C-alpha cells in the first residue's frame, strides 16, 4: 500500500499505526420476491376464533391501506409503452409525481420492473390464502417457484391447535387475540406511520422481516441466497427488501430482496490510528484526529464509519461514505504536527500504550514501564512525549502486569532523542465548543472595534 | 465408538414364566433405545421404541426399561410362538454426538 | 401558505423545494386507569412451582420497592386540604419536596388527581390477586370498570398447565423459572434503575407496556381508545403512561394512561428541501443548509425534527421542537445565497437530481442528462451549478436509466442563463470542527499580538 | 459538600442547583465461568429431525470459526514460561501479535487467567454434549463446579416433544427449524460480524447472554451472584463477560463473567443544574451550561453523563467518564455569569421554573405567578431576568395550576433587587455552527487583509 501518512511523528504525538484495511462496497443485486402472508390460517380452529380474526383484519387493513396507496402514487403514474428501438425504458409522469427525489424516482422504476413477477406471483392468489404452514413451496409449471411465509402460523399450528383439547374455547380465544396483538405491538415500529416512503429499496431486510417475526434467516435461506460473506453483508446492511405489492382483500405481501455482492474498491484502503496519551507540560494529552482514514488513489479523506462493518480484514460499506477533510487536517497526517489539535487527559482510564510492528509505544511517565530483560526500570524524562519501546533497548518490556516481548523498530534510531513539534490545545465538549465560538466571536469584534 | 453389550447370548425358559434381555451401551444414549424382533428366514420386526414404548400392535408382555448405559427388556407370560431371537440398537442423535449400533442378539 | 423562502436561488445552489408539511402537536390527554399483575396465577400448577416464586417475590420486591417510595415522596408531601372558594387545588410541601424540576411537580400534582381513581380501584385488591387470566374486567356497580392485565399468565394457562402431565414436575418447575426470569431479564430495561422519576408522565405507553411483554396494543385497545391517529399518537411517542400506585404486598401496579389529541398548529407549516450536488470549480458541492424549516406566522425556525414523526401530509411532535436560527442562516434561506456555506462531495453516491413541480433539477455534469424527445443529449456548461428541465427544454428527459416526463417551470425564463453567487465552503466533521476551531484562535492570536 | 459553583449568580441565569450525587466506579471484578450449549439436545424427538439439525451445525460453524480463530491468535502466541522469581507472569509475543491496543494485550492477559479454569470445565467435554436440560449443574470431585447453559433446551422439553404425538413429524421438523433459525437471527445482531474483537472483556453480560435468548438473570443467578447493587451494575454496564473457549466440533463456548463492586469515589460529587428561562430584552433565553459538572479535590471538569447510570443518590459508571472544561465555562461556573452563553427560546415547552431548597425560581413573566396567600399576582419587572419566591415574598406561591408552599431563602436578601451581567447569545444547531465557523473565517479574513 505504501506509507504517505509519516507515521513516525504521528507516533510521537500518540497516534499509533494500527490494521491496514480493504474497502468493499455493495453492488451487483441479485433480485428474488417471497410472499409474506399477515394473517395466519385458523381453519382447523374456526370454533374458538370468535370476532378476533375480523378485529385483527380491520387492523391490519387501516395498517397496510396507506402503503398501497404510496405504491399505487407510482404504480398508476408509471406506463409501459410499446417498446421499440427509439425508447429502451417506461416513463415517470413526473408531473403526476409531482415532488420526489432521484432515489425515489429510481425505485419507483425498480417497482416497475417488479411488476412483472408480481403478477405472475398473484396468479396464484387462491393458492396464497389456502396456505396453511409457516413456509410453503408453490409450483405450477417450474416457473418461477414462489415462496410463501405465513405470520403466526407456526404458533397456531403447534400451540393452539394441539392445546385446543386441553382449554377452553375462550381461553384458546384469549391467546389468539394475545397473540395477534403482540404480533401487531412489534411489528407496527417497523410497517407502521414510521415507513414513510414505502418507494424505496433502502430498508434492509431484518426490518423487512420484522412482517415474518424478525426471522429473516429462515426468508433469506428459503430463496436459497448463498455466499461467503452472508454474514459480512447482512451485518453491513446491504442486503435490503422492497414492498412490491400489497392486498387488502387477502392481507397479504410481495417483498423484492435485493442480494448484492462486495466489491473491493481497487486502489484504496482504509487506515486506523491508536490514540495513546502522550505527556507534555507536566500534562497528559489525546490528539484530536481521525481514527480512521480513507486513502484512495493515495487521496486522504475522512470516513463515515459508524455506517459501515469494520472487520479484521477490510471495511464493508453499503455505500460510499467518504467525506471531505479540511486542509489543516491533511496536513497534519502529512507531517505537520504542529496542525493536530490536542485535548487535556483528566480521565483515571484512557489508553496510554500500544503495540504496532512488534514495537511499543508507551507514556511511561503515566505507567510504570519497566525492562524484564535488564531487570531495571524504564524512565521517560518530561521533554519527551512517548517512549519507543523495542529489542535495541529491552527485549522483554513489562508494562504494568504485562510481559510483552518486543520486536525491533524500523525508523530513526534515535526516535527517543528527536522530538517533535506539539499542536494547539482544544476543548471537543458540546456546550464548550458553543463557549468557544461564542468568546473567539467576541475578541473578533474587539478588535474590529479597535480597527 | 459406539458398541452394544448384548447378554445372555442365548437362554431357556418355560411357557408362561418371564425372561430378561439386557443392553448396554458404551456412552450414554439418553432413552433411545429400539427393540426388535426376529424369526428365522423373516424380517425383524420392531417391537419397543424408546425404551418404554410399545410398538403398535405389540402384546403388553413385553415391557422395556432403562435409561442412559444400562436397559432390560423383560418378557412375562411366555408363549411359544415368542421364540425369536431379540436385538436392541441405539439410534442417540443429540445434534453434536452420533451414537448407532445393533446388540449381539439373544435367542 | 405563500412562498418567502426564495426558492429559485436555493435551487440554483442545490436545494431543491420539497413536500409542505402541517405541523400538529399533543394537546388534551384522555386519562385511563388499568392493573398490570407483575405475577401470573399459578394455583392451577402449585405442586410444580417449589420455592421458585419466593425467590420471584423477592426479586421483584427489590425491583419495586424503589417506584413506591420515590411515588410516596409525593404522596406523603401532597395535602389535600378541606376545599372552598379560597383554594382550589392541592398544596405541594416544597420544603418537604426539597428540589424538583417544574414538570415533576407537576407530575405530583397528576399522581394526586390520579389517587382518587386509584383508591377506587384499590378496593378490588382481593378480586386483583384472584385472577387467573391474561386480560380480565372487573364490575362490582357499573362504576369505573377496572381491567387487568398479568404478565405471563398467558404461558402459564396456554404452555404450563396443559403439559403438566406431558413433563415431570421438574421439568415444569424449571420451565416456570426461566420464564419469570427471562421476563425480569425484558422488565429491567424499563423498570430497573434506568426509571429514575417514576413521578412522571413522560414515558411513552410501550415503554410501560414491557411489564405486560410490550403488547401495548392489547393495553390501548382493552381500555377501549380508538381515533384516525391511533398509529400517528403511538409513532410519535405521544401516548404516555404514569405509574399512580405500587403495591409490594399483591405485586401489582396501576398506571394512568395519557392519550392526547393531535392539533393542528395553526398558520404554521415545515417545509423540506431536497439536497442535490451542484458544480462549482470543476468540484461537486453540497449546500449545508437546514432540509427541514418550521414557519410559523411568517417566522422562520429550525426544529428538531427527530423527535418527531415525519408522515407525508404533516409533521407530528409530542410538543414544540422548534429552535433558533442564526441570521445569517435566515438571511441565506431569504435569498442571500452567498451566506449558505457548502461542502465538497467526494462521495461517490451524492443526490445529484431532483424533482419538484414536475421540473428537474439535475448535476448534468456528474450525471449524463439525455433528451428522449430530440433523441440529443442535455450538456451543462461549467459556469451553471445546476440545470433546470422542463417543458421547453425538453419533454421526456433521460438521467441514466430514468426516463420522466416533465412539466413548465413557473420561474425566470433564463434560469439557466441568471446565475448565483456560491457562498463558502465549509468542513462538517467533528474533528475537523475542532481543527478549524483551533486554526481560528492562532490566526486571531497572531493578528491580536500584531495589533 | 461545600459550595465553590456561586449558585447564586448562576440562578439569575436560569441555572437552579439540583440535587448532588455520589461518583462511583466498578472495580475488584469477581470472575466465574459458565458453559453456554449453542445446540440443543434432541435425541428424545430424532425422528422428526430431518437434516435440520445438520444444516444448523454448518450455519453455527461458519459463526463460531471465526471467533475461535480469534481467541487462537493470542492463545497460540501466548507462552507461560516454568515459574521463578525472575518472571512472575507470563510472556506476550509482540512480534506474533503485531497491532494491538493496550485494552486487548490485557484481555489477552485475561484470556491465558482463564485457560486453567478453562482447560479444567473442558475435562467434562463428554458430559457438556450429554445434557439436554436447559440449566444443569456439573458435580465429579465438588471441586469448581461446573454450570451450563443450553440454547433452546427448554422448547425442545416443553413445546416439541410434548406436542410430538399431536402433529405430524413433517411440522415438528418445520417448527424445529424455525426456531434454530430465529435463534440465529436473534443471535446474530452480538455474534456475528459485528463482534470484530473477541479478545475483550468489555462487552456486557446482557450481550453475552444473547446466545442464551438474552436471559441474563438466569445466568447470573445460576453463579449464585448476589449483592445490593446487582440492578445498578446491571444498568450501568459494568457486569462483563469474555469469551474464553469456544469447541467447534460440540457447539458449545465458554464465558467468563467480570462481576465488580461499586467503589465511591472519595472527595467527588457531581453536581447538576436545573436550566430554567429566563427573560432578557423581551426575549426568552436558556443559558448554555453543563448541566452535570464533576467536582473531584475541589477541581471542576466535565462528565460524559451519558454512558452512566444516574440514580437519585449517586452517579454509577463503568470507568472514569471525567472531560476537560474550557477557563471560560469554569470561570462562568466559578461566578462570571457574562462567560457563559445563553440561547433564544423559541419552543412554545421548556422549564420556566423550578424548585430548590423549598425556595422557587420561576420567570415570571411567561409563566402566571400568583401568591396564595395574599391572593394578588406576583409580577416580575423586565429589568430582572428571574424571581426568586420564598416565605418572605409569598407563603403559598400558584404557578399556573399547582399551588406549593415555599421556605425560606438563604442568599441574598435583596436577590431579586441586585442583578447581574448576561452572558452572550450563541446558536446551538449543527449546520447553524458550520454557518458560524465560516462567517467568522470570513471576518478574520477581512480583517487580515485590512491590516
Ligand atoms: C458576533 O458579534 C456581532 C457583533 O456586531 C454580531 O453582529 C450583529 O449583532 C447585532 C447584535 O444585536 C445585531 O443587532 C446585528 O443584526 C448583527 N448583524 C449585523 C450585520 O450587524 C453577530 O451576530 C455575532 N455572531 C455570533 C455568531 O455570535
Ligand atoms: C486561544 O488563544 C489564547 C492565547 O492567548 C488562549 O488564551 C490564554 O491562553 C493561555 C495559554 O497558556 C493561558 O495561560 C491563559 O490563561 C488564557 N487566558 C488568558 C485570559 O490569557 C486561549 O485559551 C485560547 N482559546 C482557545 C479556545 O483555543
Ligand atoms: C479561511 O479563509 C482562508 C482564506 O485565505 C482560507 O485559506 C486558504 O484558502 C485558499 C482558498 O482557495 C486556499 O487556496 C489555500 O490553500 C488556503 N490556505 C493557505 C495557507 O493559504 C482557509 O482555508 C479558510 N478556512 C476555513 C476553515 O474556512
Ligand atoms: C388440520 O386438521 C386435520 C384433521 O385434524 C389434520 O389432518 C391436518 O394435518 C391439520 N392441519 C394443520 C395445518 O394443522
Ligand atoms: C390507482 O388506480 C386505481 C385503479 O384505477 C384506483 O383504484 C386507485 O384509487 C388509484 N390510486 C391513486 C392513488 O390514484
Ligand atoms: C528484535 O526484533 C527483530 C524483529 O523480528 C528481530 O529480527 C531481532 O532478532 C530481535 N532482536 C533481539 C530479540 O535481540
Ligand atoms: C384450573 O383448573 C380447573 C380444573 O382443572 C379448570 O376448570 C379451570 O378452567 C382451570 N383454570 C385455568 C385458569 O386454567
Ligand atoms: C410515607 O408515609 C407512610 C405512612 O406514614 C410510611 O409508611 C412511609 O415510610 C412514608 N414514606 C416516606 C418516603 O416518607
Ligand atoms: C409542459 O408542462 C405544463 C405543465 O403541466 C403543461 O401545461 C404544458 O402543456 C407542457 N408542455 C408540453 C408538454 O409541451
Ligand atoms: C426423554 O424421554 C424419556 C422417555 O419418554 C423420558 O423419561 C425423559 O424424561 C425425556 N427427557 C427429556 C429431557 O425430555
Ligand atoms: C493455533 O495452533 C493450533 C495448534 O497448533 C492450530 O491448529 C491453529 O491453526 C493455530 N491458529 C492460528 C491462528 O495460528
Ligand atoms: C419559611 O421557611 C423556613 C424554612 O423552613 C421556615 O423556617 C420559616 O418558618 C418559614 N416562614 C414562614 C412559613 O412564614
Amino acid at each position: 500500500t505504501g506509507g504517505i501518512l509519516h507515521y513516525e511523528k504521528l507516533s510521537k504525538i500518540g497516534l499509533v499505526k494500527g490494521v491496514t484495511r480493504k474497502y468493499k462496497i455493495k453492488s451487483n443485486p441479485l433480485t428474488k420476491d417471497i410472499v409474506i402472508k399477515m394473517i395466519p390460517n385458523v381453519s382447523n380452529m374456526s370454533q374458538c376464533t370468535g370476532s378476533v380474526m375480523e378485529n385483527y383484519k380491520t387492523r391490519l387493513n387501516g395498517i397496510l391501506t396507506p402503503i398501497k396507496g404510496a405504491l399505487e402514487i407510482y404504480k398508476n403514474n408509471t406506463h409501459d409503452l410499446v417498446g421499440d428501438v427509439r425508447l429502451a425504458g417506461v416513463i415517470m409522469a413526473g408531473v403526476a409525481i409531482g415532488i420526489a427525489t432521484a432515489a425515489q424516482i429510481t425505485a419507483g422504476v425498480a417497482l416497475y420492473e417488479a411488476m412483472k413477477n408480481a403478477d405472475n406471483i398473484n396468479k396464484l392468489k387462491s393458492s396464497i390464502e389456502s396456505t396453511n404452514e409457516a413456509v410453503v413451496k408453490l409450483q405450477e409449471t417450474a416457473e418461477k417457484t414462489v415462496y410463501v411465509l405465513t405470520a403466526l402460523q407456526d404458533y397456531i399450528n403447534t400451540n393452539l391447535v394441539p392445546t385446543i383439547d386441553k382449554i377452553s374455547c375462550k381461553q384458546t380465544e384469549l391467546s389468539l387475540d394475545l397473540a395477534l396483538s403482540k404480533y401487531l405491538s412489534d411489528l407496527l415500529f417497523v410497517f407502521g406511520p414510521n415507513l414513510q416512503d414505502p418507494v424505496s429499496n433502502s430498508m434492509t431486510i431484518q426490518a423487512i422481516s420484522q412482517a415474518f417475526g424478525g426471522n429473516y434467516e429462515t426468508l433469506l435461506r428459503t430463496l436459497g441466497y448463498a455466499t461467503e460473506d452472508f454474514d459480512d453483508l447482512l451485518e453491513s446492511d446491504s442486503i435490503t427488501g422492497q414492498i412490491i405489492y400489497v392486498d387488502l382483500s387477502s392481507y397479504y405481501i410481495i417483498v423484492r430482496v435485493y442480494f448484492p455482492i462486495l466489491t473491493e474498491i481497487q486502489q484504496a484502503y482504509i487506515q486506523e490510528l491508536l490514540p495513546v496519551s502522550f505527556n507534555n507540560d507536566n500534562s497528559e494529552w489525546i490528539s484530536i484526529v481521525p481514527n480512521f482514514i480513507l486513502v484512495r488513489n493515495t487521496l486522504i479523506s475522512n470516513i463515515e464509519i459508524g455506517f459501515c462493518l469494520i472487520t479484521k480484514r477490510s471495511v464493508i460499506c453499503n455505500q460510499d461514505y467518504a467525506t471531505p477533510m479540511t486542509n489543516n487536517m491533511r496536513e497534519c497526517l502529512t507531517g505537520s504536527t504542529e496542525k493536530c489539535p490536542r485535548e487535556l487527559v483528566v480521565s483515571s482510564h484512557v489508553p496510554r500504550f500500544a503495540l504496532s510492528n512488534g514495537v511499543l509505544f508507551a507514556n511511561c511517565i503515566s505507567v510504570t514501564c519497566q525492562c524484564q530483560t535488564t531487570g531495571r526500570a524504564i524512565s521517560q524524562s518530561g521533554e519527551q512525549t512517548l517512549l519507543m519501546i523495542d529489542n535495541t533497548t529491552c527485549p522483554t518490556a513489562v508494562l504494568g502486569n504485562v510481559i510483552i516481548s518486543l520486536g525491533k523498530y524500523l525508523g530513526s534510531v534515535n526516535y527517543n532523542s528527536e522530538g517533535i513539534a506539539i499542536g494547539p490545545p482544544v476543548f471537543t465538549d458540546k456546550v464548550d465548543i458553543s463557549s468557544q465560538i461564542s468568546s473567539m466571536n467576541q475578541s473578533l469584534q474587539q478588535s474590529k472595534d479597535y480597527i | 465408538t459406539g458398541v452394544m453389550t448384548q447378554t445372555p447370548a442365548s437362554v431357556e425358559a418355560a411357557v408362561g414364566g418371564t425372561v430378561t434381555i439386557k443392553c448396554q451401551a458404551s456412552q450414554n444414549i439418553i432413552s433411545s433405545l429400539a427393540w426388535y424382533q426376529q424369526k428365522p428366514g423373516q424380517r425383524p420386526k420392531l417391537l419397543i421404541y424408546y425404551a418404554s414404548t410399545l410398538a403398535s400392535g405389540v402384546p403388553s408382555r413385553f415391557k422395556g426399561s432403562g435409561s442412559g448405559t444400562q436397559f432390560t427388556l423383560t418378557i412375562s407370560d411366555l408363549e411359544c410362538a415368542d421364540a425369536a431371537t431379540y436385538y436392541c440398537q441405539s439410534y442417540y442423535y443429540s445434534g453434536i454426538t452420533y451414537g448407532n449400533a445393533f446388540g449381539g442378539g439373544t435367542e
